[PDB]
């Protein structure tokens, strides 16, 4: 083991946590977790945090490159948007882990290919009304790279037909 | 050459050793990082 040898990623990934304190400006309530760059790293963090399913209503955690920060604001996302899934009730239990588990090994295992770049990060929104998983892409008038993530994103969750995925730019979302 | 892994070939490294040493300097956030 003094040995062993971990499994690089192509990128260094930063996991985030928001808490819901509606007494404080939003950003407020973002903290950062831990930051890692390798297979290994990745399992060592996710097995010693909580499930998105155990979180409190109001609560996220994100999943972003290193040097991106978890908001519509960062350069990296103001052009851009999501690839957004809502969930009922009944699926926080049966879907809402799995779902999230699946998109954190899309973003570290580069499952976009050569759209891989235009990858953001990801975001898990445990709500009462729906907890929402998302991923955040660079441009929203890179329409190949659009295309190509939510068509492969929507294959590796396996969704079945009652929830569906749309893209939605930030601008849009922040003008709601 | 980039570093592109599939499901199979991550979920495999779960719960090798070094999967579950806890990472260092973590921040105490109550019932978000296990302690
Ligand atoms: C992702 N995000 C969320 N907010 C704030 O958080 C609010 C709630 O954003 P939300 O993403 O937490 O959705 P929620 O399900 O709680 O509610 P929804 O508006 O009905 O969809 C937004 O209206 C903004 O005020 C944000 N505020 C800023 N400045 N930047 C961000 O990136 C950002």
């Amino acid at each position: 083991p003094e040995h062993y040898i971990k499994h690089p990623l192509q990128n260094r990934w930063a996991l985030w946590f928001f808490k819901n304190d509606k007494s404080k400006t939003w950003q407020a309530n973002l903290r950062l977790i831990s930051k890692f760059d390798t297979v290994e790293d990745f399992w060592a963090l996710y097995n010693h945090i909580q499930l998105s399913s155990n979180l409190m209503p109001g609560c996220d955690y994100s999943l972003f490159k290193d040097g991106i920060e978890p908001m519509w604001e960062d350069e990296k996302n103001k052009r851009g948007g999501r690839w957004l899934i809502t969930l009922n009730k009944q699926q926080r239990r049966s879907d809402l882990d799995r779902f999230w588990l699946e998109t954190l090994l899309c973003l570290i295992g580069e499952s976009f290919d050569d759209y891989s770049d235009d990858v953001c990060g990801a975001v898990v929104n445990v709500r009462a009304k729906g907890d929402k998983i998302a991923i955040w892409t660079t441009e929203c008038e890179n329409r190949e790279a659009v295309t190509h993530i939510g068509r492969v994103y929507k294959e590796r969750l396996g969704l079945p037909p009652k929830i569906v995925i749309g893209y939605q730019s930030h601008a849009d979302t922040a003008t709601k | 050459e980039k570093k592109r892994y599939d499901r199979e070939f991550l979920l495999g490294f779960q719960f090798i050793f070094a999967s579950m040493q806890k990472p260092e300097g973590l921040p105490h956030i109550s019932d978000v990082v296990l302690d």
